This record gives structure tokens, C-alpha cells and sequence, in this order.
């Protein structure tokens, strides 16, 4: 079969690669005959190229064998709790720190309701500052894991360079900054800003989730699409806001004070949100609001399917990879069984 | 293998096209054997023609790889229209983009209350120097066009291009305002001219690849956009008439006339819902709900083909550079591998 | 008299002669009758359930607009469609929670049959275009086979 | 919701009384519903709402 | 045709699965010839299993 294509190559200056037969036998025949691989036509060349990168994609992870059988060194137990299914200590540590993260976030959200941390009683006796203690009870524990992560970090530089580590740093830092500021007396202002990062503390859940890592991967891959989304969105905002504002400067009680108000209207209209705070009044205003709404539907829906498709294909290839790893382990088990 | 197909053809009088033998291998055999390519089945004829077309779009882009190899005002024009030639082209590209950005941001700021009439009535800041900035940008833009006036190998061909018409229509507002100010001053089209002033954003089509490909997609799907518009007009007219005739009888119904019903219907079909105009009768409510459902349907009707065309054109345009690079690598490798 | 005047806009459908999209839409609506019926059924079920839950959780308030079940139907159909006029809004915590879940469920229900309808319309349009293009190409094939 | 509350709790009569009110606003926004009951009034509020 | 694949397998030690010969024709041949269905390539093994 492959000899037919080889003879076709020796017939002329061009060779062709059939779409059905596997690439492995074909490159084996190319090697045995001493034939160069960058001569296989042009269209068939690129088809072989995409097939070969596809089959190399399913081969790069086939070498997942180093993860095999607190036994070698400190880095050994480090890897042991890096994967929260190797040992009982890893799983218990993982789930307990997840519960600690959850209770920390619950404290963060509840510390403002006017029943537990705000006065719901103007003259009665609750405003317990015990959350602070609870917060400290969490914060210390949080710092613990980071030190544990630096307790047995194989590469300090690379680990610090990791986004996960900087997320952890941004999670644990705000309380330290706040306590240092209190040590250097209290000034109103950035205190609320330092309190804000208490919810950026949530991204510690990325350990306790697979979807978040996949979303990060696809956002990193689709940086160009997101940038074009931002650019086109800003262009539409500017154009439609200018058209709206210059057509609504004069009215009885027009809310379009300036261009930023028109930005607010254009971004609440293109997203099909429509709060109703500021609305057009003139006929040109209504027409341009309608066209703004339709154009916003279009602009919003332009990059979203691309992002969705990239996320879906990344998830599907990850699932295919882990399933074929399991199936090749099963194949090895049954080939050793007989 | 193709000779077997020719044998079957002579056996039955009708020929069929192998699916795994491609076309640039089938074409050579049918040319050498002198067969007639218009008797190759009925279904097989169609699928062969489709595959011939599919492999046919890649015989002109590789021919267009050489682009321009001509040198001299022609040489500097080639360096200019394609920025990735020398430092000079990069410098003009970057500086022109920067000045377009400052012009558009200045136009945005023009009515910021701190930079506009309000904010100072008790004592008086309202720096009119904005004007000067505009002037500078305008003349700089004209200088751009001036080189485009001279560097263009064909004046009429360049003028016929949409980029030239966009550039000139954005140049006009400053000179038209100068002419208007030269002969007294009349209220009216001055705000309109300021409205046309915003169109200067479109020069980023050069400072991007997404704007021009988006324009390509919109121009290709013009029939589908027209179908969108026609169906939307049908739906808005029908639902607005029904709601007006089912809601004109009320205490102070905002449905004064049919155009008000157009406003309500177009804010409903887009699922915007400002809340300015709402029905108050049972027929009004039911037809408003039906209108919202039909608006979802009508808006979602052509967006699949729009996003599909956009995705297809984006794949081809983004892979142009990639297969160009791998053809270049193959060309470099081949003549030393013999 | 107003009812007789209404059909003056049903007069529009005479444009179906002057359009190809309308006939294709009619064909795909006829083909997808079961999908549209299931859309209607599931939508009505969601309307009833969420409206009952909303109304029975909002009977008593200072100025509650949920007078009866049909008012809750109006709220549920303006919420599931992601329209949100703002005429009637929830006030109690259970009301807000159930309005949120109603909005999400309405997104789901609305988006269940719409891709099916869209795919059917797209495939009908594509097969029509393929048919007319291959008719033209077979006429051209006959012309060139008679040319030589 | 936390970001909008901390960027909007300072106002004349802001409806963002507590974090659950910010949950209500955020969940009516992320679903593109927009009842209009609760809207921001500061620049940070508007940008984070968008 | 499947015997040719078996010949290639014995030639190289690794077997591949034809894409146009389906499975209910491949299964009968691999059962009659007694081949081991767990040595049929790596990519071909996955696509055959699928």
C-alpha cells in the first residue's frame, strides 16, 4: 500500500498521503526507504502535518510514568500532598484547608449584615469583634500552608513565579498590611481597600476545583480574542455614546450630563441590561438606542462562542488524556495478566 | 487504483471519484489518461467538485506569497503600506496611532464638566486649548493622506478603496467647520459636524487585523443582515400595532401613537426592558411576552451564520501566517536535504 | 372595529412572495412542530411553578403588586426572558432567591429549543442552496458536454 | 457584590444596606435582567457593574 | 485486507486498525486469527476502542 505511493513519488516530482492509514506506518516506510518527509506534496503535506501534530499531542502525555512508586525525601512528601489522593494525610489536609477557606469566606461575607457585625440595636447590648479572632484563626492557618509550600519547594524561584503562589500572597497579605498600619496608627481611606482583598482570598479555591484551572488556561490561550473584544467594545462605547449624548444634550430633564453618562448608558444598553435610570427621549435618541442595543448584542456575541469553543476543546482534550491514561494502564494490566 | 475506476466507468458508462485518493492525484491521472471530467457520476461529480474547490483556495495565497517585489517612491510606498519593513514605517505607524488615540480621547473629554462650561460659574478651568489640539491632529492626519496622495501607485484605485473614503470623510469636518466659521455663525449643523468628528476611530483598521476581517465578514453576509432587518421590521410592526390597538385605551397610557409602540416593541424584542413603557391590559401583557419570545428568536436567527463566517475567516487569516512560516521552513530545508 | 383594523398588519404576510427567508422559516416551523410544542409545555410548567412560589411568598407586604396568580405569571414571564421591566419586583428574601432561580431557569428553558430551531433552519437553508447550486452546475455540465 | 458594596456603601440613601443587598443586585446583573431597583451612583460602582 | 495488517504487525511488532474496514468485520478476523487486541498500536488502539 505505501509502496504504491512510493512508486508514485518515483514517477514524478510529487507524492501524496492518503487520509485513512495511520501516520506511524507511513513515517516508518519513509525512514526505511530513505525518503525525505518534506517532499510529500503540498496539500497532502499540510494534511500530514496536522495529523502528525495531532498524534504527537496524544503522545507527549503518554510518558506520564514518573508519578510511580514521605519515602524519598522532603520533596517526596511535598509531591505527596501536591496530589490530594496519594495518602490519607494529603486528602485530609486538602479538604480541611478547603473547609477553612470556606468558613473564612463566610465570615468575610457575614461581617457586614446589620445583625452580627453592624448595629441592629441603637441602645441595646451583637457587634462581636470575635470575627477578628476568627479571622486571625484563619489567617495564621493560611500563612501556614504558604510556609508549608515553601517548606519543601523544589524551586523557590519558579514557585514564586507561579500564579498560584502570587494568588496566595495577595490573599494573605492584606491582613498583614492592615495590622502594620494599625501598628502605625489608623487613617481612614485605604482601610476599605485592604478589606476588599478578603474576597480575592477566594481564589484559594482553585486548588479545590478543576474548572478554574481550565478557565485560566483558556483565558491565557485566548488573550488576543479578549484584547480584540475589549478594543471593539470600547470603540462601540465611544461611537454610540457620542451619538447619544450629542443628540440628547438639550431636554427638559435630560440625564446625559456628559460623555461618561453616555458611556454608562451605552454599556447598560449593549449588554441588554436596561436598568432604566437614564433613557432616551428624542426620536433620534430612540433610534440610536435601538441600533446600539442590536450592535451590542452582535459585539458581545462575537468573541463569546470563540471563548466557549476553546474552553470546551481544552476540557475535552483533558478528559480524553486522562481517560486514555487510565485505559493504557488497564491495557498494561491485562497484557501482564496473560 | 484510478485505472480501476476508469475500468468500472467503461464497464458501466459512468465514473466515480475515490474519496481517499484526493484530487491532485486524481487530476494528474485523468489528464494523462484523457478522461472527460464531466461524466464522473452525479453524486460523485458534486463531491469531486466540492473537494476540488476545497483544495483550490490554497493555490493563490502561496502565489501571493511574493507580494510586492518592485522597487523610488514605489519602494517607500511599499515600506509604508506594510509597516513591518523598516524603522521608519514602524515610527509613523506608532505615532499616527498615538495621535489618533489622543484626538479621540480629547473629543471624549470635550464635555467633561471640569473641562467644560459647568464646574465654574461663581468665579469663571474651561481651557479652550482643546481646539488647538484638534487642529494639530487634523493637519497631521492630512499629512498622512498627503503621502497617500503621492505614494499611491494609482490615484483612482487608492481613492476607490474604502480606507481612503473613511480617511477623507474624517478629514472634512475640520475644514467644513473652518469654512462655516469664516462666514458668520448659525446654529444647527455645528453639533452635527461635531458628531461626524468622532469617525476618526476607524483609522485603527490599519492598527489592527480584527477590524478589517470584521468588515469582511459583514460585507460577505450582507444578504443575511438584510434578512435580519426585514424580519425585524415585520416583527416590530406587527407587535407594535397589536399592542397599540390593545393598549390605546387606558388612563394615561404612554402608547400615544404607533411610533411609541415601535419604541416599546424594539426595546422588548431585544430583551432590554427599560421599563419606561409597560402594558396594563391582559392582551398587552400576553402580546408583550410573545413579542419578547419572537425577538429572541429573530435576533438568534442569523447570528449562527454570522459567527460561523467570522470564525472561518479568522481561522484562514490567522493560519495564513502559520502555513506561510512552515512553507518557508520546508523551502529552506528541502534544497539541502537531497 | 379595532379588531377588524388589526388584520391590516396581518396584510404584511403578502411579502412572503417577495422573500425567500419567510418560506424557509415556515418550512422549519412546520418541521419542528414537536419542538415548539415541548417549548410551550415546559415554558407553561415553569411559569406556573415559579409564579405560584413567588406569589405565595409575596402575598403580604406593604405595597405588594402580586395581587393574584396572573400577576405572578406576568412577573415570571418578564423574569425568565431576561427582560426585567421593573414594574413588579420581589421584596422578601425568599422572593429574591426565587426570582434569581426563576431567571436562571428561564435562561435554560428559553435556550433549550432555540438551538434546535436554529440548526433546523440552517440545515434547510444550506440544503436549498446546495440544491440550486448543483442544479446550476449540472446545467453547466450539460452545456459543456454538448459544447464538445 | 463585595466590590460594589465597598465602592457604594458611601452614598446619600444607597440601597446597598448590606452584603445580601449586593448579592441581590449582582445576581440581577449577571443574568442581564436589570430590574432597576438598585443601581450604582459612583464611577467605581458603574465600571464594576458593567 | 486485515491479513495484510497482521503481516505489517508481525513485520514491526505493532498492529494498526483499518479505518474503512469497521469493527464487526475486524473483530471476526482478529478472533479467527487469534490476535491480541491489546497490542494494536497506541493511537490506533485508542481510535479502535472509541
Amino acid at each position: 500500500d505505501i509502496f504504491r505511493h512510493i512508486l508514485n513519488f518515483y514517477r514524478t516530482g510529487k507524492l501524496h498521503y492518503p487520509r485513512h492509514e495511520c501516520i506511524s506506518a507511513y513515517d516508518e516506510e519513509l525512514a526505511f526507504f530513505g525518503l525525505i518527509p518534506e517532499i510529500i506534496g503540498d496539500c497532502c503535506y499540510e494534511e500530514y502535518k496536522d495529523r502528525r501534530r495531532e498524534n504527537a499531542e496524544r503522545l507527549q502525555d503518554d510518558a506520564d510514568t514518573d508519578t510511580a512508586g514521605t519515602m524519598t525525601a522532603r520533596q517526596r512528601v511535598w509531591r505527596a500532598f501536591e496530589n490530594p489522593h496519594t495518602s490519607t494525610m494529603a486528602l485530609v489536609f486538602y479538604y480541611v484547608t478547603g473547609f477553612f477557606i470556606a468558613v473564612s469566606v463566610i465570615a468575610n461575607v457575614v461581617e457586614t449584615v446589620p445583625c452580627g457585625s453592624s448595629p441592629g440595636h441603637i441602645k441595646e447590648l451583637r457587634y462581636a469583634v470575635a470575627f477578628f479572632c476568627l479571622d486571625t484563626a484563619c489567617v495564621m492557618i493560611f500563612t501556614v500552608e504558604y510556609l508549608l509550600r515553601l517548606a519543601a519547594a523544589p524551586s523557590r524561584y519558579r514557585f514564586v513565579r507561579s500564579v498560584m503562589s502570587i494568588i496566595d500572597v495577595v490573599a494573605i497579605l492584606p491582613y498583614y498590611i492592615g495590622l502594620v498600619m494599625t501598628d502605625n496608627e489608623d487613617v481612614s481611606g485605604a482601610f476599605v481597600t485592604l478589606r476588599v482583598f478578603r474576597v480575592f482570598r477566594i481564589f484559594k479555591f482553585s486548588r479545590h476545583s478543576q474548572g478554574l484551572r481550565i478557565l485560566g488556561y483558556t483565558l491565557k490561550s485566548c488573550a488576543s480574542e479578549l484584547g480584540f473584544l475589549l478594543f471593539s467594545l470600547t470603540m462601540a462605547i465611544i461611537i454610540f455614546a457620542t451619538v447619544m449624548f450629542y443628540a440628547e444634550k438639550g431636554s427638559s430633564a435630560s440625564k446625559f450630563t456628559s460623555i461618561p453618562a453616555a458611556f454608562w448608558y451605552t454599556i447598560v444598553t449593549m449588554t441588554t441590561l436596561g436598568y432604566g435610570d437614564m433613557v432616551p427621549k428624542t426620536i433620534a435618541g430612540k433610534i440610536f438606542g435601538s441600533i446600539c442595543s442590536l450592535s451590542g448584542v452582535l459585539v458581545i456575541a462575537l468573541p463569546v462562542p470563540v471563548i466557549v469553543s476553546n474552553f470546551s476543546r481544552i476540557y475535552h482534550q483533558n478528559q480524553r488524556a486522562d481517560k486514555r491514561r487510565a485505559q493504557k494502564k488497564a491495557r498494561l494490566a491485562r497484557i501482564r495478566a496473560a | 487504483d484510478i485505472f480501476r475506476h476508469i475500468l468500472n466507468f467503461y464497464r458501466t458508462g459512468k465514473l466515480h471519484y475515490p474519496r481517499h485518493e484526493c484530487i491532485s492525484a486524481y487530476d494528474e491521472e485523468l489528464a494523462f489518461f484523457g478522461l472527460i471530467p464531466e461524466i464522473i457520476g452525479d453524486c460523485c461529480y458534486e463531491e469531486y467538485k466540492d473537494r476540488r474547490r476545497e483544495n483550490a483556495e490554497r493555490l493563490q495565497d502561496d502565489a501571493d506569497t511574493d507580494t510586492a517585489g518592485e522597487s523610488a517612491r514605489q519602494r517607500v510606498w511599499r515600506a509604508f503600506e506594510n509597516p513591518h519593513t523598516s524603522t521608519m514605517a514602524l515610527v509613523f505607524y506608532y505615532v499616527t496611532g498615538f495621535f489618533i488615540a489622543v484626538s479621540v480621547i480629547a473629543n471624549v473629554v470635550e464635555t467633561v464638566p471640569c473641562g467644560s462650561s459647568p464646574g465654574h460659574i461663581k468665579e469663571l478651568r474651561y481651557a479652550v486649548a482643546f481646539f488647538c489640539l484638534d487642529t494639530a491632529c487634523v493637519m497631521i492626519f492630512t499629512v498622512e493622506y498627503l503621502l497617500r496622495l503621492a505614494a499611491a501607485p494609482s490615484r483612482y484605485r487608492f481613492v476607490r478603496s474604502v480606507m481612503s473614503i473613511i480617511d477623507v470623510v474624517a478629514i472634512l469636518p475640520y475644514y467644513i467647520g473652518l469654512v462655516m466659521t469664516d462666514n458668520e455663525d448659525v446654529s444647527g449643523a455645528f453639533v452635527t459636524l461635531r458628531v461626524f468628528r468622532v469617525f476618526r476611530i476607524f483609522k485603527f483598521s490599519r492598527h489592527s487585523q480584527g477590524l478589517r476581517i470584521l468588515g469582511y465578514t459583514l460585507k460577505s453576509c450582507a444578504s443575511e443582515l438584510g434578512f435580519l432587518l426585514f424580519s425585524l421590521t415585520m416583527a416590530i410592526i406587527i407587535f407594535a400595532t397589536v399592542m397599540f390597538y390593545a393598549e390605546k385605551g387606558s388612563s394615561a397610557s404612554k402608547f400615544t401613537s404607533i411610533p411609541a409602540a415601535f419604541w416599546y416593541t424594539i426595546v422588548t424584542m431585544t430583551t432590554l426592558g427599560y421599563g419606561d413603557m409597560v402594558p396594563k391590559t391582559i392582551a398587552g401583557k400576553i402580546f408583550g411576552s410573545i413579542c419578547s419570545l419572537s425577538g429572541v428568536l429573530v435576533i438568534a436567527l442569523p447570528v449562527p451564520v454570522i459567527v460561523s463566517n467570522f470564525s472561518r475567516i479568522y481561522h484562514q487569516n490567522q493560519r495564513a501566517d502559520k502555513r506561510r512560516a512552515q512553507k518557508k521552513a520546508r523551502l529552506a530545508r528541502i534544497r539541502a536535504a537531497k
